[PDB]
Order: C-alpha cells, then structure tokens, then sequence
C-alpha cells in the first residue's frame, strides 16, 4: 500500500459535528464549516474539505 | 423524471388506538409453556398511533388525499397497512431523504423486490402506480417515480422474480400486515406478519407477535422515512400527470417504540399469544 | 457428551414433540438452560435431559 512519491488513494475523514456510533459509515464530502462562520461549500476560512 | 400531485383535498389527520399490538418475538430461541420477562423497543399498549389514507371519494366535495408524508423515525417504528388491493408498498428510510446523504430504499414494485442503499435525490412527492387498460381488463405498471438519481450505491439487493396482483378490489380490507423497523448497531431489523381480515373502518383489535424476517448490515444514521403509496391510472382519468389520477383504497398506521418490559406468555408450541405492558398502569 | 453447533454440554438425547420455528436453533427451559437442540444435518428435534 506505499509508494516512493506517496500514495494517495487512501481517505480519512478528519472532520466531523458529532460522533459516530458504533458500524456506521459516512462518505459525505459536504464541507465542514468551523467557527460559526457560514460557507455555502467553498474552501475558504474556517471551511474544510 | 417526477412530478408533484396537485388534487388532494386538504384534511386532517386521524388518530387511533393501538391497543395490545406491536410485539414480536425478541430473540430466535424456542421456548414453550412459559412466562418470560423480557426488556427491548415496543410499541407501548393502547398507545396514540396515527393514521393516514389513501382513498378516492367522488362527488363535487370529494375527499380524494393520497397520503405520503415524512415522518419522523424516532427509536423505531411500528407500521401497519390495512389494504384490499397492494397500494402501500415499501419505503425510504434517512436523514435528509436527499442526495447529500446515503439513504435505504425498500421498494415493492412489480415482479421483483428492492433494496438499495445509495445517496439518492428523491422526489419530493414520490410514487408508484398502476394503469388500467381499456381494450383488456388488465393492470400494469408503468410509473415508477421515487427518485431521479442515484450514485454511491452500496448493499444491492434484489430478489427472484414474481408476478403481482396489481388488479383492483372492492369490498373490505382483506389483509393486515405488520412491521417494526429498528435501526440498532449498524443494522437495519424488520419484523413482520401477515394476518387476513375482512374489516374496514379500522386496525382490527387482537393480539399477534411478529417474526424476525430480515436483519439488515447497513451503516446508517435514519431520522426520516415516507411510506410509498401506489397511483390508479386509467383511460377513465382524465389529466396530465399531476392530477390524471386517483387514489386506490388504503390506510396505514404509524407509531413509535419506547423501551418497555414486558411479561410474554408462551404457550404449548412456543407461540406468543399474550403480553402485559409493565409500565401501562 | 455432545457438541451441537458449538454448544457443548452433556446429557441424554431422546427425540421430541416440539417443533421449532424456521429460524429457531436450540431452545430452553424454564431457567434458560437448553432443552432442545435441532440437529444441523437431519432436521430433528431432540430434548436434551
Ligand atoms: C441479507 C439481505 C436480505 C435480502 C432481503 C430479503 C427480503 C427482505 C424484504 C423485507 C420486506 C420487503 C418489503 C415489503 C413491501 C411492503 C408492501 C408489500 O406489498 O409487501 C408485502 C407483499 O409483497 C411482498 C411479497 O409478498 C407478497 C404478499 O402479497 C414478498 O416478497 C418477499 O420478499 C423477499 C422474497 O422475495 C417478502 C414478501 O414481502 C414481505 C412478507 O414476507
Ligand atoms: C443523525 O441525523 C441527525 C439529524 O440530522 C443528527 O442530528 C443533528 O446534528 C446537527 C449537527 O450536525 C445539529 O445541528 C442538529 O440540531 C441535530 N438534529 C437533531 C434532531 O438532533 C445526528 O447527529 C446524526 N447522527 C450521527 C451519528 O451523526
Ligand atoms: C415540487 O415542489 C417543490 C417545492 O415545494 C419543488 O422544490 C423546489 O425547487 C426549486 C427549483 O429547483 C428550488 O429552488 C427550491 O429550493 C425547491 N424547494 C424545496 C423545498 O426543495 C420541486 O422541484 C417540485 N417537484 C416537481 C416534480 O414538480
Ligand atoms: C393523539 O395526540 C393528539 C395530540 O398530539 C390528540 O389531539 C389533540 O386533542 C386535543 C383535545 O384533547 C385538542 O385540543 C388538540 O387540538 C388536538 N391536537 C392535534 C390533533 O394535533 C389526539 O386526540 C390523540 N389521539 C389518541 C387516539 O389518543
Ligand atoms: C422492478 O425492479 C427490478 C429491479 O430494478 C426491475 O428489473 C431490472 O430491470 C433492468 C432494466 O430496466 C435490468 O437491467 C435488470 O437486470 C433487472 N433486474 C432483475 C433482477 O431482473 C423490474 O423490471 C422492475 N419492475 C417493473 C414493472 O419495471
Ligand atoms: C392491453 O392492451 C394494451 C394496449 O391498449 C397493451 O399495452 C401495450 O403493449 C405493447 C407491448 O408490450 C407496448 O409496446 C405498448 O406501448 C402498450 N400500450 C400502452 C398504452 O401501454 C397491454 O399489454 C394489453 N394487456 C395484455 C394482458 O396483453
Ligand atoms: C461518490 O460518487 C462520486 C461521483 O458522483 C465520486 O466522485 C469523485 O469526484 C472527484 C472530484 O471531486 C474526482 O476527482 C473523482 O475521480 C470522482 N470519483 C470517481 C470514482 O470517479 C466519489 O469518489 C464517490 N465516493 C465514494 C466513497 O464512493
Ligand atoms: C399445537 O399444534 C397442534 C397441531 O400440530 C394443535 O392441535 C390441532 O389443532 C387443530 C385446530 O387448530 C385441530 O383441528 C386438530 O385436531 C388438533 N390436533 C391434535 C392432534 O390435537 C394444537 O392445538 C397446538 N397447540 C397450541 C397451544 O397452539
Ligand atoms: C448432508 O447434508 C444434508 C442436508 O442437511 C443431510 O440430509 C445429509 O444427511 C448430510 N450428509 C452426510 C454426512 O452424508
């Protein structure tokens, strides 16, 4: 699963609202928006992909 | 391709009494001539259970409604159809019943039985629906209108092939069918049973458990569902496609799950045939 | 001594009236102790004493 320049095939999600329970799956890739800061899907200030 | 259904009357809601239904057998163990405690989600006895139709009165004040709303899932949910002619059939369970997130659709159409679990754009008034054909005495369907994408798809499900009596019926209901659809651990459980009446204003009192069926492995979060209803189409129903149509006769009951103990009698072949609701009175 | 499906135990198997639903595997007494097995190659229902 390696490879010299990295292998980027492999995804984790980093950001979440809440927790997960328990055998849940989730491929949203809505954006996460942070700091009460509204963001109509756009990567930007407080707004993650 | 949708379209939004514009010739309901505007009616309220009915309430009814769910009286001693709503158990099911809790674990797949034998057990005879018995009383067993046990602890689990159930539809509470003589619970407020809310009910919904489908149904076509004629006249100048008609009361033609075709009931498909969302619902909230709650911790679970007790539903029960009375029908004469397979007009309720399946249903969408997920958070946002849209294409931002993955949702499972249980559908019942002609010949085959589905289940897909995908990141579907549903319609906002979806539906199902059977036309009758004036130069034979033959119904088929023809519309099939739940959602207008899907993509992300995961646990396909498909079942053999059959042939459905998509045919008409007058009369009262003819069969009562019972479910219970839990959401637990990554897993979607439904519990069911089939009971022939002949009744009609109303769910029949009486008592029954239902089996276990099916144990679903999908990881999903459900706060939603809406109940998929089918459309009677005829060469008698004049219309373009949002009001050439008119309802078939049937009615559906919903309710919730609380956590409930419960004394289950077991009789001599290991059959529920009663239950006391411990926290009722 | 016996070994149905993984459950183990010891006793004596005689055949029996009882008729186990589809998706029933074993059952049990009136203090949760098994009873009743059905056997995994011929669909017998034995009691266990
Ligand atoms: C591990 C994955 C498991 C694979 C899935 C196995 C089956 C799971 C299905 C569960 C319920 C199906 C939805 C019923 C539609 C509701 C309205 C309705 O119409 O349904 C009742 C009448 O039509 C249904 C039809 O029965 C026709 C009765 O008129 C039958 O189709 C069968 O599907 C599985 C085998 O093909 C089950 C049975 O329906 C549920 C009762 O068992
Ligand atoms: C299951 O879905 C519900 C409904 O969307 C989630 O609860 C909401 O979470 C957002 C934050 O992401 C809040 O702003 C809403 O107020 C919550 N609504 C309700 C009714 O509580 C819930 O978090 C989801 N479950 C999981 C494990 O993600
Ligand atoms: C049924 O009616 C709904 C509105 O109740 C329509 O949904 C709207 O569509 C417009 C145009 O795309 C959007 O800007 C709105 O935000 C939507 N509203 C909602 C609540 O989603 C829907 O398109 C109609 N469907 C059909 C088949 O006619
Ligand atoms: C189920 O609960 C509803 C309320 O959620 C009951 O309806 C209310 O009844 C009172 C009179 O006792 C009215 O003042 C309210 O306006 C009604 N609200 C509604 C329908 O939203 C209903 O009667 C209960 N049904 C059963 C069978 O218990
Ligand atoms: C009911 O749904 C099933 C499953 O989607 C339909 O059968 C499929 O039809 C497509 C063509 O549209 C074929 O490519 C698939 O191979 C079929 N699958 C199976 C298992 O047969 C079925 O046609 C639908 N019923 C009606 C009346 O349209
Ligand atoms: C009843 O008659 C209708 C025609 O009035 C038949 O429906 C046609 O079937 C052919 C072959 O599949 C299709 O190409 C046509 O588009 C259908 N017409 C319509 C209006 O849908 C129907 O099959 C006949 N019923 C039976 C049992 O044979
Ligand atoms: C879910 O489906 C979408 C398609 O609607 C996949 O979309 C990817 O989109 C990015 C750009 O944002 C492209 O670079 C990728 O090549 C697309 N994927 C593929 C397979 O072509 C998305 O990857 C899918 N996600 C999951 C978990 O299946
Ligand atoms: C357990 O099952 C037996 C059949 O295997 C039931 O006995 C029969 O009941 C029918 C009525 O439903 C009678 O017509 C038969 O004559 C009975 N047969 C015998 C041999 O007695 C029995 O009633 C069931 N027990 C329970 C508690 O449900
Ligand atoms: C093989 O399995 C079948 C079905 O369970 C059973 O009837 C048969 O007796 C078994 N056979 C052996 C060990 O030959």
């Amino acid at each position: 699963d390696s490879k010299v320049g990295g292998n980027y095939n492999y995804l984790y999600r980093l950001f979440r609202k809440s927790n997960l329970k328990p055998f849940e799956r989730d491929i949203s890739t809505e954006i996460y928006q942070a700091g009460s800061t509204p963001c109509n899907g756009v990567e930007g200030f407080n707004c993650y992909f | 391709q949708c379209v939004n259904l514009t010739t309901r009357t505007q009616l309220p809601p009915a309430y009814t009494n769910s009286f001693t239904r709503g158990v099911y057998y809790p674990d797949k163990v034998f057990r005879s001539s018995v009383l067993h405690s046990t602890q689990d989600l159930f539809l509470p006895f003589f619970s407020n259970v809310t009910w919904f139709h489908a149904i076509h009165v004629s006249g100048t004040n008609g009361t033609k409604r075709f009931d498909n709303p969302v619902l909230p899932f709650n911790d679970g949910v007790y539903f029960a159809s009375t029908e004469k002619s397979n007009i309720i059939r399946g249903w969408i369970f997920g958070t946002t019943l849209d294409s931002k997130t993955q949702s499972l659709l249980i559908v019942n159409n002609a010949t085959n039985v589905v289940i897909k679990v995908c990141e579907f754009q549903f319609c906002n008034d979806p539906f199902l629906g059977v036309y009758y054909h004036k130069n034979n005495k033959s119904w088929m369907e023809s519309e099939f209108r739940v959602y207008s994408s899907a993509n992300n798809c995961t646990f396909e499900y498909v079942s053999q092939p059959f042939l459905m009596d998509l045919e008409g019926k007058q009369g009262n209901f003819k069969n009562l069918r019972e479910f219970v659809f839990k959401n637990i651990d990554g897993y979607f459980k439904i519990y069911s049973k089939h009971t022939p009446i002949n009744l009609v204003r109303d769910l029949p009192q009486g008592f029954s458990a239902l089996e276990p069926l099916v144990d679903l492995p999908i990881g999903i979060n459900i706060t939603r569902f809406q109940t998929l209803l089918a459309l009677h189409r005829s060469y008698l129903t004049p219309g373009d496609s949002s009001s050439g149509w008119t309802a078939g006769a049937a009615a559906y009951y919903v309710g919730y799950l609380q956590p409930r103990t419960f004394l289950l009698k077991y009789n001599e072949n290991g059959t529920i045939t009663d239950a006391v609701d411990c926290a009722l009175d | 001594n016996f070994n149905f499906n993984g459950l183990t135990g010891t006793g004596v198997l005689t055949e029996s009236n009882k008729k186990f639903l589809p998706f029933q595997q074993f059952g049990r007494d009136i203090a949760d102790t098994t009873d009743a097995v059905r056997d995994p190659q011929t669909l017998e229902i034995l009691d266990i004493t």
